[PDB]
C-alpha cells in the first residue's frame, strides 16, 4: 500500500563531512519509521525509530528528522563504519515496506593497489581445467582494468571478476581477475601477464609467470 | 475494563485490542487504529508540556554587602520564588496530566466498544466483561472486518435473528 | 541475548513448498510476536509478516495466498511454508523478533543472520577446492599472499574459514562469479608476513552447505 | 457461542506515578523526568581548566597577596572554585570595595 | 536541566498497569 | 471523547441540532436550547481566564549606573522572570483549555443524543451513524415534540408495536 | 460531561445511593462503595492543592535610602509580583477544580447508574428518570444483592421474561 522512495541510491563522501538522506512516502505515516544500517552480507541494524528515538548504544552522529511523508537520516560526522546502505521501514499500516536503500560510500585518497598473480593448482590441472588469478589488494577508486597477455596476446574474454565492497577500516578495494582458459592444461604456450592499469598508477605495471 | 475487570499480558503489539475466540481457536490482537491515535495524542502531550518551559539566562545568586542587606534578603527571596513557582507549576501540572493521561486511555476503551457494539447490534448480545456473544458464528474473516471497520450486519443478520429468536 | 538462528535448505524447486525454521535461543517463543522478512539480493527489504502464539497473523498482499506461519513451542522455532516459489521468490531470508509495546511504537531490535534460497531445477553440485600457490613469485617485502579457489558449485552459499577461525586479519573472500558453465568460483585470500610462512600451516575450511560438503585443504609455499 | 472481547495492555511494570486524586498508581509506561544522580564525577565541563584558588579568597587572588602565588600564570578557565574558609585573603586589614560586583 | 525542589517527576505516559 | 463522524455544513443557525426528514420533507434545525447553555458556558469561560490575568500596569525596565551592576542584574532577571512565569500560564491556559473546550462541545454532543434516545425508547431504531428511523410516522408537530422535549411514546406506541414486530 | 436528573434530600448517608421501593417497601440507601471512592480522591486532591503552596521565610517589605530608589521600585515590583502569580494560581486553580470536581460527581452517577444496568439487563425497564421497574419481584435480598453487586440474572430470567412478554 505505501510505496516508498529513498534518494539518493548511491553517495560517497569524504570522512566528516554531514550526510543526509531523505525517505519520501506515499500516505500519511505520522512520525513512525525507522532506520536500518544493513552492513554487507550482515543483518541490518535498527538505527532509529520514532525516526527520533536513537536506539541505544548508536552514536549520538546519527539524527532523524521529519513527520508526515518526509524524512531525513542525517550523519553529523561520517566514519568509515558508517559504509553501509541505510533503509527506512514504516510501520504504520502493513504491509511494511522499505525503502529501496542508500548506499553510502566513502570519498578517500587514490591508492595504488597491490598485485599478485596466482598460478592454477595442479591438483586442478588434474582435472582437465585450469585457472589463473590476478589479485589487486587495497586500491581506490574501484575503477581499474586487469587484462591479461597470454603468449603476448590479449584474451578477448575468459576472464571474470569480482570486486570486494568497501573495507569497513580502510575502506579499500579489492579485485580478483579469473582467467578460467583450459587449453587441456593450458598445453597452448607458456608466457601469462597481468596487465594491472589504475589510476593510481603513472604507467601500467605488468607482472607475469610462465610454465612453473 | 479500565476499572471494570483487568488487562491482558498476552496483547503485547499494542495498547488496546481485541480477544477473539471462534470455531478457530482464541487470540489477542492490538487495534492499531486507536492504539496509534493515543500515541500520537501522548507524544504530542508529554512533548508540548515539557518543551513550555525555557528561563532566561540567569547566574542565580548574588552576595550583598553589610550596607545592602535590604537589596541581599529582596535578591534571595526572588531565587527562591522562582524557584518555588517552577516547582509548584512542574507539580500541578504532572499532577493534573497524570489524571488526565489516564481518564484519556479509558475514553479511548469506552470508544473502541462502542464501535463494536454499532457494527454488531442485534446479532451478537453483550457480555457484560466488554466482550459479544455472537447469535451466529464469526469466522476469523468475520472477527476481521470487525476489527477494520467493515462488519456486514446483513450479511448474518438472517442467522442471528434465527438463533435468537429460538434462544429466547 | 535473545539469538535467531535460521535453517533453510535452499534450492527449492520452482513449483514446491517452500519451509523455512527460524530457531530461538534465549526468549520463550510463546510470549513474542516472530516476523519474517526478505531481500532479493541487492534490491530493496519486504516485509513477509507477522506471526504469534495467542494471537491473529498477519501477512503481506503478494504473498498473503501463499504464506503459513506456524510456531513450535517444543523445539523453541517458528517456521514459513510458502506454495509454489517461483523465480522471483529466490532472495535471502531474515527472521526478526516483535519486541513489545514501547512508547515509540514497535520495535525489532533482533535479526537473524540470513540465509539464501534459490529457486532453481538445478541440482547440489558440491564445490572444488583448488589451492592458490604463495606470492613468493612476488617479492613484495614481508607481505606474502596465500588463499584457495571454490570453483563448479551451483547452490550459492558457501562460507570459508582460515585455520578454522584463527586467522582473522587481512582476509578477503571474494565475491562469487558465475562461469559461463552455470557455476560459481569464489576466491578466497589472505595477506600474511612472509617470515611466518615456515612456521605457521595456513589451511582453509570450506563448508558448502547444500552439497553438505566441508572440504579444506593446505596451502604451501 | 463465540466470543469477541475489548481490553487493554498489562505488563509486569511497577511504575507508580502521582495523580492529585490518587497517589502511586501503577502504570504501564512512564518517563522520569528527575535526574537525581549528582555522580561521584565532578569534573570541568567542556575539556576546560577549571582553576581552584585553593586557600586565597577572591580579593587575595586579584590583589596579588604573596602567599598565592600558585595562582600566578593561571590563564584560562571554565569557572573557578573557592574554599568557603580560605587563609590567604586581604592580608593587611582592609576591604575590596564593589568586591561582590 | 531545571532545578526543582520535587523529589520524583516521573510522568505518566501509559495507562495504569492491572494484571490479571 | 465519544466523538463522532460527520459535518453539517447545511445546518447555520446553531451548534448543534437535528435534521429531520419526514413526510413533510427534510430540513436542518439547530437546537437552541444546548448551543445557547454551550454559549453560555464558553463566554463565562473566556470571560473568567481573561479577568484574571488583568491586574496592575507598571512601568517595567529598570536603569543602573556602573557602580549597580548587580542589582541591575537581578532586575532584569525580574522582568524577565514575571515574563517568563505570565507566558508559560497564558501559553498552558490556551492549550489546555482549548482541549476542555472540543470535549465540552463533545459531551453536549452526548448529552442531546441521550436525550433524544429517552424520549424515543423503542418507538424507533437506532441506525448507528447517529440517527433515529421511526417504527411509526413522526410529522412535523411529532418532530416539534421531540426537539424541545415533550415526545408522547404512549402516542405512538402501537403504531411503532405493530409495524416493529410486522418486521420480525 | 454533565449529568443530572434531581437530587434526594432524604438520602442522608451518602453522596449516591439508591432508592427502592417494593413490597417490603421503599427507602434511601447511599452506596457507601462509590461515595468513599469518591471522598477519597476529593480529599487527596484538596489535600495536594493546599499542601503544595508552602510558605518560605520572607520578612516582606524593605525601605530603603534616597540612593536605592531603583533598588526599592525593583522590591515592591517582586512583592506585587508574587502577589499576582499567586493570586493568579489560586484562583484558576479553584475555578479549574470546582468544574473538575462537579464533573468527577457527574461521572461517578453515570458509572453507578451503568453498574445498576449491566447487573439488569432485560429482568428491568429502564425509565427517562433514570430508574428501573423490575419485570420480576425484586425483594430485600434481591435488592441487596443488586446494591453490593451481586446480582443473579439466571435466577429471575425466566420470571422476567414471562412478564415482559406479558406486557405486549
Amino acid at each position: 500500500d505505501i510505496q516508498m522512495t529513498q534518494s539518493p541510491a548511491t553517495l560517497s563522501a569524504s570522512v566528516g563531512d554531514r550526510v543526509s538522506i531523505t525517505c519520501r512516502a506515499s500516505q500519511s505515516i505520522s512520525s513512525w519509521l525507522a532506520w536500518y544500517q544493513q552492513k554487507p552480507g550482515k543483518a541490518p541494524k535498527l538505527l532509529i525509530y520514532k525516526a527520533s528515538s536513537l536506539e541505544s548504544g548508536v552514536p549520538s552522529r546519527f539524527s532523524g528528522s521529519g513527520s508526515g511523508s518526509e524524512f531525513t537520516l542525517t550523519i553529523s560526522s561520517l566514519q568509515p563504519d558508517d559504509f553501509a546502505i541505510y533503509y527506512c521501514q514504516q510501520y504504520n499500516s502493513y504491509p511494511w515496506t522499505f525503502g529501496q536503500g542508500t548506499k553510502v560510500e566513502i570519498k578517500r585518497t587514490v591508492a595504488a593497489p597491490s598485485v599478485f598473480i596466482f598460478p592454477p593448482s595442479d591438483e586442478q590441472l588434474k582435472s582437465g581445467t585450469a585457472s589463473v588469478v590476478c589479485l589487486l589488494n587495497n586500491f581506490y577508486p574501484r575503477e581499474a582494468k586487469v587484462q591479461w597477455k597470454v603468449d603476448n596476446a590479449l584474451q578477448s574474454g575468459n576472464s571474470q571478476e569480482s570486486v570486494t565492497e568497501q573495507d569497513s577500516k580502510d575502506s579499500t578495494y579489492s579485485l580478483s581477475s579469473t582467467l578460467t582458459l583450459s587449453k587441456a592444461d593450458y598445453e597452448k604456450h607458456k608466457v601469462y601477464a597481468c596487465e594491472v592499469t589504475h589510476q593510481g598508477l603513472s604507467s601500467p605495471v605488468t607482472k607475469s609467470f610462465n610454465r612453473g | 475494563a479500565g476499572f471494570i475487570e483487568g488487562g491482558w499480558t498476552g496483547m503485547v503489539d499494542g495498547w488496546y485490542g481485541y480477544h477473539h475466540q471462534n470455531e478457530q481457536g482464541s487470540g489477542y490482537a492490538a487495534d492499531l487504529k486507536s492504539t496509534q491515535n493515543a500515541i500520537d495524542g501522548i507524544t504530542n502531550k508529554v512533548n508540548s508540556v515539557i518543551e513550555k518551559m525555557n528561563t532566561q539566562f540567569t547566574a542565580v545568586g548574588k552576595e550583598f554587602n553589610h550596607l545592602e542587606k535590604r537589596i541581599e534578603n529582596l535578591n534571595k527571596k526572588v531565587d527562591d520564588g522562582f524557584l518555588d513557582i517552577w516547582t509548584y507549576n512542574a507539580e500541578l501540572l504532572v499532577l493534573l496530566e497524570n489524571e488526565r493521561t489516564l481518564d484519556y486511555h479509558d475514553s479511548n476503551v469506552k470508544n473502541l466498544y462502542e464501535k463494536v457494539r454499532s457494527q454488531l447490534k442485534n446479532n451478537a448480545k453483550e457480555i457484560g466483561n466488554g466482550c459479544f456473544e455472537f447469535y451466529h458464528k464469526c469466522d476469523n474473516t468475520c472477527m476481521e472486518s470487525v476489527k477494520n471497520g467493515t462488519y456486514d450486519y446483513p450479511k448474518y443478520s438472517e442467522e442471528a435473528k434465527l438463533n435468537r429468536e429460538e434462544i429466547d | 541475548q535473545v539469538q535467531l538462528q535460521e535453517s533453510g535448505p535452499g534450492l527449492v524447486k520452482p513449483s514446491e513448498t517452500l519451509s523455512l525454521t527460524c530457531s530461538v535461543s534465549g526468549a520463550s517463543i510463546s510470549s513474542y510476536y516472530w516476523i519474517w522478512i526478505r531481500q532479493p539480493a541487492g534490491k530493496g527489504l519486504e516485509w513477509i509478516g507477522r506471526f504469534y502464539t495467542s494471537g491473529s497473523p498477519n501477512y503481506n498482499p503478494s504473498l498473503r495466498s501463499r504464506v503459513t506461519m506456524s510456531v513450535d513451542t517444543s523445539k523453541n522455532q517458528f517456521s514459513l511454508k510458502l506454495t509454489s516459489v517461483t523465480a522471483a521468490d529466490t532472495a535471502v531470508y531474515y527472521c526478526a523478533r516483535e519486541e513489545h509495546i514501547t512508547f515509540g511504537g514497535v520495535i525489532v531490535r533482533y535479526w537473524g543472520q540470513g540465509t539464501l534460497v534459490t529457486v532453481s531445477s538445478a541440482s547440489t553440485k558440491g564445490p572444488s577446492v583448488f589451492p592458490l600457490a604463495p606470492s613468493s613469485k612476488s617479492t613484495s617485502g614481508g607481505t606474502a599472499a596465500l588463499g584457495c579457489l571454490v570453483k563448479d558449485y551451483f547452490p550459492e552459499p558457501v562460507t570459508v574459514s582460515w585455520n578454522s577461525g584463527a586467522l582473522t586479519s587481512g582476509v578477503h573472500t571474494f565475491p562469487a562469479v558465475l562461469q559461463s558453465s552455470g557455476l560459481y568460483s569464489l576466491s578466497s585470500v589472505v595477506t600474511v608476513p612472509s617470515s611466518s610462512l615456515g612456521t605457521q600451516t595456513y589451511i582453509c575450511n570450506v563448508n558448502h552447505k547444500p552439497s553438505n560438503t566441508k572440504v579444506d585443504k593446505r596451502v604451501e609455499p | 457461542g463465540d466470543t469477541l472481547c475489548i481490553g487493554y495492555h498489562a505488563n509486569n511494570s511497577t511504575d507508580t506515578v502521582d495523580t492529585l486524586l490518587e497517589k502511586n498508581v501503577t502504570v504501564t509506561h512512564s518517563v522520569n523526568l528527575l535526574e537525581d544522580k549528582h555522580n561521584g564525577k565532578l569534573c570541568s565541563i567542556n575539556g576546560k581548566q577549571p582553576i581552584s584558588l585553593g586557600d586565597c579568597s577572591f580579593a587575595g587572588w586579584i590583589l596579588g597577596n604573596p602567599m598565592c602565588d600558585d595562582l600566578i600564570g593561571k590563564t584560562s578557565w571554565s569557572y573557578i572554585v573557592e574554599k568557603p574558609n580560605p587563609t590567604n585573603g586581604i592580608c593587611y586589614p582592609g576591604t575590596l570595595e564593589d568586591e561582590e560586583e | 536541566p531545571k532545578y526543582v525542589k520535587s523529589t520524583k517527576l516521573r510522568l505518566a505516559t501509559g495507562l495504569r498497569n492491572v494484571p490479571s
